[PDB]
RNA sequence: GCGAAGAACCUUACCUGGUCUUGACAUCCACGGAAGUUUUCAGAGAUGAGAAUGUGCCUUCGGGAACCGUGAGACAGGUG
RNA sequence: ACGACCAGGGCUACACACGUGCUACAAUGGCGCAUACAAAGAGAAGCGACCUCGCGAGAGCAAGCGGACCUCAUAAAGUGCGUCGUAGUCCGGAUUGGAGUCUGCAACUCGACUCCAUGAAGUCGGAAUCGCUAGUAAUCGUGGAUCAGAAUGCCACGGUG
């Protein structure tokens, strides 16, 4: 994409929210290539998050994703093989994409029954800005605005 | 050219020719035909006179046990003498490089420490200790002086019935020992067809000064490894594939070094050699 | 009960906790356990042991534990004693329920070797 | 291939009228409980060679018993090798 | 184990097992045939089936019986 | 040759069917067998009368081999024998009785085929492939084509190679594919190596 | 997981053993079997050995076509 | 003769390494149950209902219908509940046992099926490849092809993504 750069594809959302945020995100887990059954165990978590948010399942996500999402980043493409290190604004397609992924990437293969829990336990934590995913918002921005010496 | 087929061993590389000492022992400076090419000094050859000039039209260079770039010099070298002194700087990798090679080649090193006499009580000892690393590793050390040409009999006897060779660096008195051995100086040096000599107690020796100030030759990775058999044993030590003899978790070879189960030098040398081919 | 697939195949989905609890394999270990009807979605130790131990006994009339393992050993042996191909392989240390000897013959030829 | 991996197969049929009898595709209509009724499940003083498993699928063009394909009488070589040009009443590969 | 509903025998060979009856358990017979199955009726000798070269005698130790002559007998050779 | 040629994809797509008989699957192979058993035969039978294209039909499953020949006249032969024997064979080797139908080519120089073979049967005489080729490829560009290419492989002059040398002449494509590309090959299989002759004739494009 | 869309043997070639050698195949010719048939036995089978049957047109039921091999070359053979 | 025939063996051996795969590991995961939407493939030696049974294997028996005529043959992921609770587990399945069943002349070597019994490693993969950016990754079924007998594969097959 050296000629014309890009985000994601064939995504599928919610028949109850229609939220893309939730769509690109529900999706992420797939590499099961079917969120005809993916989505379910995250809702138990987002439900426990729904409560934990004081909102619904939709907006259980929302809160935790807005914590999670980066507002800046540092970007690489390697111009000349060069070590890019200058602070940049994380593009939305990343904001979202990476963020959504980050939450999901923080409740993985584990040690006990039900992801429902596993997710639940990730979810509110990301709600509280002390999730893993939100800490990637709060680590990428730390590298930003403190290095600019190299090209 | 043609002549009468006769056997000989190539006594010398006569530059342009090769000089062949016949089966009888008669040396004939011979031509070497466009037709033949697998010739080296030491080859048993069919050489023919003319109808001296000879011509060579058959050779006999037996199997590899040493090269430069990667091209056998001779054969029946059952022992490689890695002969050293410090000129003009030196390193443990350099002797080891030769050792790795001796080990690869399956030609016996007899590690000869020249200038033993030169080396003070401390120095001789230090050097002996170093010589010992290799020795411990399996490569016997013979203390000689380059100059004094000491331990000459133990060396000679090691030479008996076999062919030996002089390796090292910038006329590290290798040249000196060679002179003793011969009992005639045929080389000094200080800071693949060449010439061969025959031993009286039995066996032979091959020499060239050119070899002696050093550069080094092309090789492959496995050979370096062959240079160190203790690594095989370490390869088995972690995993059914031990990383790669070098660091990475579960590199036994590396561990064995960390332990000191292997000497460090072997690993180090493994690298100087490894890098050079690459 | 333990049901000669020696351990209380409870708690779990719980007959199936005797597939591999010897003797009573999968099948017998079910048919034993439902010879007192104890849960198999959940436990089998939640009920009166004597109704299950009669089963332990009932199944002490099935091929079980030591003897069956022994059977297994014996039978295996049988092969060899004649010499066979089942025999042969077993006597070759080679799999008698298979795995390539050029390649990763490893459960039966240790879980990996050069 | 050779004459022979093909050539092999012609020679097999003869012995039966000089020597034997006839039974060709009728020997085992007995041998189950079709309903093992042993009747032709019991002779072998007489030749061993031949069974449909001893049969293999000789390429016609080479005799190639294998490589063979159930739709051409050939082995695949000659299949493709015939297949592309046509002289056939249709074929296609146009993104397929 | 697992059964091919039908096992087998062969007549020239089976005839020979009877030959090793009226010629007893003398010394091993040679057929190349391994299609025929091991039995205690194959006790009558110990019997040698071709396994390339090798006509290997099969033991009529009849805990090997659901086992043709090639089961007991060699086939391949290997390390 | 080397490649999955231009004809690295072309099979029946926009290609008139030489068998064209709607036989059907069950005997289809066999229709082809017969087809190409008369083709096998046919090309042997009119190997001098100059069949330029055998087409086969089995109208109502009654083989009907259609010949385009450089000269029908020799194909019909004197007093219809040459077509007769085809009736015999074709009826009896296509099974589906012979109809044997003779037509006269568009131009043999528009035949990849003709040209190649010609050039082979030229070559064979002790003429050069250059001469032989030349003359054909020339008089194919003359009008007997408006393109014509040869694009060979195997032992060229008897060298230790098999990579493209060719004799394109005119306006000939090899990659704008809905091209009348009469393509064939011949060869002088050589008693030196192997010479592949591969001769196309561009008859235009479609 | 390279050419089998199949390597049990077979296939099969290749081991390995066993066969054959105008060759296993071929082709004519003779020749016999017409053609071609009916059936037994034995050998690992290769094949080894038995008995049976029918030959239509022309016609050494050989031939010719039968249709095969042999046998023998001519001729035949090769994924040798 | 390498021609060439056969028998029977040989691949596929085994310290093995390796590729190139396959597979676990699980968590909704394994596990029980409940429970819809696929498509695409295949038929007349045929495909093959019923039927019948067999868990099945198998086995016994068998219509329709040359295929929008019947039938091979059917999606499953989907979907509705429990369970268990990444436990070498119901994971996970090696390993084996023990026997059914199958195909092929016979599989006994070097052929294929159920049950039963047995149930490693594996817990996510060190070092270390590639792929891939959508219907890809990736995933559910599904299928063909041809092999006498065998589709980790190919060849196919549509769902979901």
């Amino acid at each position: 994409p050296r000629r014309r750069v890009i985000g994601q594809r064939k995504i599928l959302p919610d028949p109850k929210f229609g939220s893309e945020l939730l769509a690109k995100f529900v999706n992420i887990l797939m590499v099961d290539g079917k969120k005809s059954t993916a989505e379910s165990i995250v809702y138990s978590a987002l439900e426990t998050l729904a409560q934990r948010s004081g909102k619904s399942e939709l907006e259980a996500f929302e809160v935790a994703l807005e914590n999670v999402r980066p507002t800046v980043e540092v970007k690489s493409r390697r111009v000349g093989g060069s070590t890019y290190q200058v602070p940049v604004e994380v593009r939305p397609v990343r904001r979202n994409a990476l963020a959504m992924r980050w939450i999901v990437e923080a409740a993985r293969k584990r040690g006990d029954k039900s992801m429902a829990l596993r997710l639940a336990n990730e979810l509110s934590d990301a709600a509280e800005n002390k999730g893993t995913a939100v800490k990637k918002r709060e680590d990428v921005h730390r590298m930003a605005e403190a290095n600019k010496a190299f090209a | 050219l043609f002549g009468e087929p006769d056997e000989g061993i190539v006594i010398s590389r006569f530059g342009m020719h090769a000089d062949v000492e016949s089966a009888d022992g008669d040396v004939h400076r011979c031509n070497i035909r466009r037709t033949i090419r697998s010739l080296v000094t030491g080859d048993r050859v069919v050489w023919r006179p003319g109808k001296v000039k000879g011509i060579v039209e058959a050779v006999h260079e037996r199997t590899s046990v040493l090269t430069r770039p990667v091209k056998p010099i001779a054969a029946n070298i059952d022992q490689i003498v890695i002969v050293s002194a410090i000129l003009p700087e030196l390193s443990l990798n350099i002797i080891d490089r030769y050792l790795v090679a001796c080990e690869t080649l399956q030609i016996e090193p007899i590690i000869v420490l020249n200038k033993i006499d030169l080396l003070d009580d401390e120095g001789m000892a230090f050097v002996n200790e170093q010589m010992d690393i290799y020795r411990n590793i399996g490569y016997r050390v013979l203390m000689v002086s380059s100059h004094t040409q000491d331990g000459l009999k133990p060396l000679e006897e090691a030479l008996t019935g076999r062919i030996s060779i002089f390796a090292g660096q910038s006329g590290v008195g290798k040249s000196s020992l060679l002179n003793a051995l011969l009992g005639l100086q045929k080389e000094i040096l200080t800071n693949t067809a060449a010439r061969l000599y025959h031993f009286p107690h039995g066996g032979d020796v091959i020499d060239s000064p050119g070899v002696r100030e050093f550069g080094l030759w092309h090789l492959e990775p496995e050979q370096i490894t062959q240079g160190f058999v203790e690594f095989h044993d370490y390869l088995g030590l972690c995993k059914y594939r031990d990383c790669k003899h070098d660091t990475d978790p579960g590199c036994a070879i590396r561990e064995a070094v960390e332990e000191g189960k292997i000497a460090e030098t072997r690993f180090e040398n493994y690298h100087r050699i490894l890098e050079s081919m690459a | 009960a333990r049901i000669a697939g020696i351990n209380i195949p409870d708690h779990k989905h719980a007959v199936i906790a005797l597939t591999s609890i010897y003797g009573v394999g999968k099948t017998r270990s079910k048919a034993i356990l439902a010879a007192a009807g104890i849960a198999e979605d959940v436990k089998i130790s939640e009920l009166s042991e004597g109704q299950i131990d009669t089963l332990r006994d009932e199944v002490a009339k099935f091929v079980v534990e030591g003897d069956l393992r022994r059977e297994i050993s014996m039978s295996i042996k049988r092969l060899m004693d004649l010499g066979c191909y089942r025999g042969l392989r077993h006597r070759r240390g080679l799999p008698v329920r298979g795995q390539r000897t050029k390649t990763n013959a490893r459960t039966r030829k240790g879980p990996r070797k050069p | 291939a050779k004459q022979s991996m093909k050539a092999r197969e012609v020679k097999r049929v003869a012995l039966a009228d000089k020597y034997f009898a006839k039974r060709a595709e009728l020997k085992a209509i007995i041998s189950d409980v079709n309903a093992r009724w042993n009747a032709v499940l019991k002779l072998q003083t007489l030749p061993r060679d031949s069974s449909p498993s001893r049969q293999r699928n000789r390429c016609r063009q080479t005799g190639r018993p294998h490589g063979f394909l159930r739709k051409f009488g050939l082995s695949r070589i000659k299949v493709r090798e015939a297949a592309m040009r046509g002289e056939i009443p249709g074929l296609k590969k146009a993104s397929w | 184990r697992s059964l091919k509903k039908g096992p087998f025998i062969d007549l020239h060979l089976l005839k020979k097992v009877e030959k090793a009856v009226e010629s007893g358990d003398k010394k091993p017979l040679r057929t190349w045939s391994r299609r025929s199955t091991i039995f205690p009726n194959m006790i009558g000798l110990t019997i040698a089936v071709h396994n390339g070269r090798q006509h290997v005698p099969v033991f009529v130790t009849d805990e090997m019986v659901g086992h043709k002559l090639g089961e007991f007998a060699p086939t391949r050779t290997y390390r | 040759g080397q490649k999955v040629h231009p004809n690295g994809i072309r099979l029946g797509i926009v290609k008139p069917w030489n068998s064209t008989w709607f036989a059907n699957t069950k005997e289809f192979a066999d229709n082809l067998d017969s087809d190409f058993k008369v083709r096998q035969y046919l090309t042997k039978e009119l190997a001098k009368a100059s069949v330029s294209r055998i087409v086969i039909e089995r109208p109502a499953k009654s083989i009907r081999v259609t010949i385009h020949t450089a000269r029908p006249g020799i194909v019909i032969g004197k007093k219809g024998e040459d077509v007769e024997k085809l009736r015999k064979v074709v009826a009896d080797i296509a099974g589906v009785p012979a109809q044997i139908n003779i037509a006269e080519v568009r131009k043999p120089e528009l035949d990849a085929k003709l040209v190649a073979d010609s050039i082979t049967s030229q070559l064979e005489r002790r003429v050069m492939f250059r001469r032989a080729m030349k003359r054909a490829v020339q008089n194919a560009m003359r009008l007997g084509a408006k393109g014509i290419k040869v694009e060979v492989s195997g032992r060229l002059g008897g060298a230790e190679i098999a990579r493209t040398e060719w004799y394109r002449e005119g306006r000939v494509p090899l990659h704008t594919l809905r091209a009348d590309i009469d393509y064939n090959t011949s060869e002088a299989h050589t008693t030196y190596g192997v010479i592949g002759v591969k001769v196309w004739i561009f008859k235009g494009e479609i």
